[PDB]
RNA sequence: UGGGAGAGGGUGGUGGAAUUCCCGGAGUAGCGGUGAAAUGCGCAGAUACCGGGAGGAACGCCGAUGGCGAAGGCAGCCACCUGGUCCACCCGUGACGCUGAGGCGCGAAAGCGUGGGGAGCAAACCGGAUUAGAUACCCGGGUAGUCCACGCCCUAAACGAUGCGCGCUAGGUCUCUGGGUCUCCUGGGGGCCGAAGCUAACGCGUUAAGCGCGCCGCCUGGGGAGUACGGCCGCAAGGC
């Protein structure tokens, strides 16, 4: 099941987008791989960059708790 | 960085004929408003020594350029040099 | 930048003197300088009470402004930068809007031509002054108050800076230049940056003479002195201290505290000093 | 000259008059730092993903604006100073990049 | 006396300690592999931790605790055992979260850890 | 001229996790550590837990068999300043080229000088174990240093143990990054397997260690020895 195909166009570089980005990160807060997002090598690093910076303005996380 | 009329500015003015775009003239000329501009960079980036690099590898060429139009046409290459204040 | 001097005497080996950089104007305000009465070190009894004072050069004591808060709101453009003898810290020149001229000290990265400005509204930049409370925390900032209206007392020498730490009540607690925390109140008055001439520690006097031109008489070991003048003194030969080291005066001089215990602003002090 | 995105996050226990008092600050900064402010979105409130300044929540704000290189440093510092900005960031505005 | 509060496992290679807190997260028992008897390398096998999560569910009951969220950090030997053991005392287990605390590369370790 | 990718370099700012320390709260009989232990810490209230603060260093996931650089080496994020490099167009110059004794610059870590900083770690050091002994390995402490600025030092398994440039000699497969017409084709990188050929073998093989040309550096049995003497360089250590 990867992120990508369960979304159409987006733009890579919308480090506002919460509700996208946020697919994008697994439960526990992490970027996710590029064998679960889907994403080739080129796009997965404009991904992590704008996920970076969507954190620094506090709109994702750095890491969140495990609930089993 | 130099801007896109900078540069255009710069190959007007050595131009050997209207759309002479690779002359040695040109050539000499645009080195020189980039080591110009490196030379100023590194003056306050002392210890960007990679960067320097770039300066030693732009002045050998002008330089490689140079000793050609002075084996070619002296006179040509007195008016180049004079006309940029280089050799010192 | 300090200076040195090629070794063409024994003294200037090492000798080293302040370059001077900041510098702008060579004489001082006349209507700003009063004579330093010279004491040698004596008190109003003729008594010497602080050893080995005298024969310094020739000062005129120029009048700086400590308060600031003299002025809120009246801007004035900074004129020169000169030299204090009576001060390690650089001092400038300020020409008021008002036409009133005032010395301040003269903080690290101040230029002449700026304005600065006095006042709970000034923006925080270099040489402007404002309540404690009024300072953003974690700004370094210097010529302190200690009390309200009484004085700028704290961070006042060449390089020096405290730096706002955090707010508690009426109180703002600083990391004063000996790394002591402080609580201070919030209505004393400081003065954004750094004090000024921070390679004053640099200075390598390079030779008995320049302490002598300094006021400062050489300074005798109570080693080298009889029973009769020091605990020191005496034994044949050489001798080590043979009991604990002590002042002329006979108190132990390597660690004994000596702040008083029941004084009142200890209540205001957090922490003692590091180092 | 350069277009950038102004991001800023504002203290959001403010009231309105408070909150119209910086955003007047920032408007004359972006003005006196030579930027002309071309778009603006203000989201307003808005859960965080982690407390900034021990809040859950924060005021959000965004300019496009075109202003001259060698400025934008020093305007985000300036935007910075006020004790009510919790977050600058200015960020090079590049045209998007999409999949699918 | 308060019905909810939570229980951490802090559950380590060497021992494993449960602490028992109010809601608001102020200690209320506690109990370790110390605590039920081990000592040395005994404190940190499962059947330990067993033990000390259920003297410290036994202790915390008797202050009429009856629910608990369960906090979780390490990864130590008994971490599994002592999930279990609150589970199995009385205690009703209304949630299991791992906290363990992870650096984003921050300190440089001891020697062993290299 | 028009585009691209990138941990390339320099400067200023800035984010969160974690460790330690300090304060407040709550709580008590141990915690820690090991192969097993002891030293250590703890009823003068430790550990574990919650709240607040301070400070330094390093940047989890992304992250790869990946990218960039001439090498050393480069990894949170933002901006500024700046180098190299590739591609398409086939527009300008007209052999302007290759190499390169000396010279000059760069040059991991450790080390040095002056000043700052110091959380974690940790030579030296102290103590506990282990052991026949244990100036070690393991454990508890711990100073330089590790970090920053400026100036020195100039070494290395500084390695691909493989100098640079050009031309030539089957392919297959994975991958990074461009341009097509996007089936695939075509450039530039990075790997693997292999044609011919090379090689003492191992192996190399369009990223040659193949077939050739140019230029530079270097070897000429092991030890003595990278030592001595001289000279040059360095604050010293010590380097050539
Ligand atoms: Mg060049
Ligand atoms: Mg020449
Ligand atoms: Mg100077
Ligand atoms: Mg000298
Ligand atoms: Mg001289
Ligand atoms: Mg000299
Ligand atoms: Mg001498
Ligand atoms: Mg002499
Ligand atoms: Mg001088
Ligand atoms: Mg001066
Ligand atoms: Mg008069
Ligand atoms: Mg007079
Ligand atoms: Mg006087
Ligand atoms: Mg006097
Ligand atoms: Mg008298
Ligand atoms: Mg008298
Ligand atoms: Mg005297
Ligand atoms: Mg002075
Ligand atoms: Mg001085
Ligand atoms: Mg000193
Ligand atoms: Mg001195
Ligand atoms: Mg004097
Ligand atoms: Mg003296
Ligand atoms: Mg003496
Ligand atoms: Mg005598
Ligand atoms: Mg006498
Ligand atoms: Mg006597
Ligand atoms: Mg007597
Ligand atoms: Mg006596
Ligand atoms: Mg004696
Ligand atoms: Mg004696
Ligand atoms: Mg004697
Ligand atoms: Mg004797
Ligand atoms: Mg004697
Ligand atoms: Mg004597
Ligand atoms: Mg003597
Ligand atoms: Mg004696
Ligand atoms: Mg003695
Ligand atoms: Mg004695
Ligand atoms: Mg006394
Ligand atoms: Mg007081
Ligand atoms: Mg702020
Ligand atoms: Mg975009
Ligand atoms: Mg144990
Ligand atoms: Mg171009
Ligand atoms: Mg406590
Ligand atoms: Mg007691
Ligand atoms: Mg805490
Ligand atoms: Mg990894
Ligand atoms: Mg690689
Ligand atoms: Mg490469
Ligand atoms: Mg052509
Ligand atoms: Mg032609
Ligand atoms: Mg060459
Ligand atoms: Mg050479
Ligand atoms: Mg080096
Ligand atoms: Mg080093
Ligand atoms: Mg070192
Ligand atoms: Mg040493
Ligand atoms: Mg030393
Ligand atoms: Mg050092
Ligand atoms: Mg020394
Ligand atoms: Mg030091
Ligand atoms: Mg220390
Ligand atoms: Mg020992
Ligand atoms: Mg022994
Ligand atoms: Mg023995
Ligand atoms: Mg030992
Ligand atoms: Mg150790
Ligand atoms: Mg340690
Ligand atoms: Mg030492
Ligand atoms: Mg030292
Ligand atoms: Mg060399
Ligand atoms: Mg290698
Ligand atoms: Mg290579
Ligand atoms: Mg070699
Ligand atoms: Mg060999
Ligand atoms: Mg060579
Ligand atoms: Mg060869
Ligand atoms: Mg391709
Ligand atoms: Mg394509
Ligand atoms: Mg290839
Ligand atoms: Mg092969
Ligand atoms: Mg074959
Ligand atoms: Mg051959
Ligand atoms: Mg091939
Ligand atoms: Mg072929
Ligand atoms: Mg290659
Ligand atoms: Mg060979
Ligand atoms: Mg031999
Ligand atoms: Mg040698
Ligand atoms: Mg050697
Ligand atoms: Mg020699």
């Amino acid at each position: 099941a990867k992120v990508k195909a369960t979304l159409g166009e987006f733009d890579l570089r919308d480090y506002r987008n919460v509700e996208v980005l946020k697919r994008f990160l697994s439960e526990t807060g992490k970027i996710l791989p590029r064998r679960r997002t889907g994403l080739s090598a080129k796009e997965q690093r404009i991904l992590a960059k704008t996920i970076k910076r969507a954190r620094i303005l506090g709109l994702l996380p750095f890491t969140e708790k495990l609930v089993r | 960085p130099i801007t896109k009329e900078e540069k255009q500015k710069v190959i007007q003015e050595f131009a050997r004929f209207p759309g002479d775009t690779g002359s040695t003239e040109v050539q000499v000329a645009l080195l020189t408003l980039r080591i110009n501009r490196l030379s100023e960079h590194l003056k306050v980036h002392k210890k960007d020594h990679h960067s320097h690099r770039g300066l030693l590898m732009m002045v050998g060429q002008r330089r490689r350029l140079l000793r050609y139009l002075q084996r070619e046409d002296p006179e040509r290459y007195r008016a180049l040099i004079e006309k940029l204040g280089i050799r010192g | 930048a300090v200076k040195k001097f090629k070794p063409y005497t024994p003294s200037r080996r090492f000798m080293t003197v302040a370059d001077f950089s900041e510098i702008t104007k060579t004489e001082p305000e006349k209507s700003l300088v009063k004579p330093l009465k010279k004491t040698g070190g004596r008190n109003n009894q003729g008594r010497i009470t602080v050893r080995f004072r005298g024969g310094g050069h020739k000062r005129l004591y120029r009048i700086i402004d400590f308060k600031r808060w003299d002025k809120v709101g009246i801007p004035a453009k900074v004129a020169a930068i000169e030299y204090d003898p009576n001060r390690s810290a650089r001092i400038a020149l300020l020409h008021y809007v008002d036409g009133e001229k005032r010395y301040i000290i003269a903080p690290d990265g101040l230029q002449v031509g700026q304005q600065v400005v006095a006042g709970p509204d000034a923006p925080i930049q270099v040489g402007n002054a404002l309540p404690l409370r009024f300072i953003p925390v974690g700004t370094v900032v210097h010529a302190v108050e200690l009390e309200p209206k009484k004085g700028a007392k704290l961070a006042r020498a060449a390089g020096t800076s405290a730096q706002i730490q955090g707010r508690e009540g009426d109180y703002v607690i600083l990391r004063l230049p000996s790394g002591e925390l402080r609580k201070v109140h919030g209505e004393c008055y400081a003065t954004v940056g750094a004090v000024g001439n921070a390679d004053h520690k640099n200075i390598v006097l390079g030779k008995a003479g320049r302490s002598r031109w300094l006021g400062r008489r050489p300074h005798v070991r109570g080693a080298a002195m009889n029973p009769v003048d020091h605990p020191h003194g005496g034994g044949e030969g050489r001798a080590p201290r043979g009991r604990p080291p002590a002042s002329p005066w006979g108190w132990q001089t390597k660690g004994l505290k000596t702040r008083k215990r029941r004084k009142p602003s200890s209540r205001f002090i957090i922490a003692r000093r590091k180092k | 000259m350069r277009r950038y995105e102004v991001n800023i996050v504002l203290n959001p226990n403010l009231d309105q008059s408070q909150l119209a008092l910086e955003k007047e600050i920032i408007q004359r900064a972006l003005e006196n730092y030579g930027a002309r402010v071309e778009k603006v979105e203000e989201l307003g409130l808005r859960r965080l993903a982690y407390p900034i300044a021990k809040d859950p929540q924060g005021y959000f704000l965004w300019y496009q604006v075109e202003m001259p290189e060698d400025r934008v440093n020093d305007l985000a510092r300036e935007l910075r100073i006020r004790d009510n900005v919790r977050r600058v960031m200015v960020v090079k505005s590049q045209e998007p990049f999409l999949a699918n | 006396q308060v019905a909810s509060g939570r229980a951490y496992i802090h559950a380590s290679y060497n021992n494993t300690i449960v602490t028992i807190t109010d809601p608001d997260g102020n200690p209320i028992t506690w109990s370790s592999g110390g605590v039920i008897g081990y000592k040395g390398s005994r404190k940190g096998t499962p059947y330990a931790a067993q033990l000390a999560a259920l003297d410290a569910a036994k202790k915390a009951m008797a202050y009429g605790m009856q629910s608990v969220d369960v906090i979780v950090r390490g990864t130590g030997a008994g971490r599994e055992q002592a999930i279990r053991a609150l589970q199995a005392s009385g205690l009703q287990v209304k949630s299991i979260v791992d906290d363990t605390p992870v650096p984003h590369n921050g300190c440089r370790p001891k020697k062993k850890f290299r």
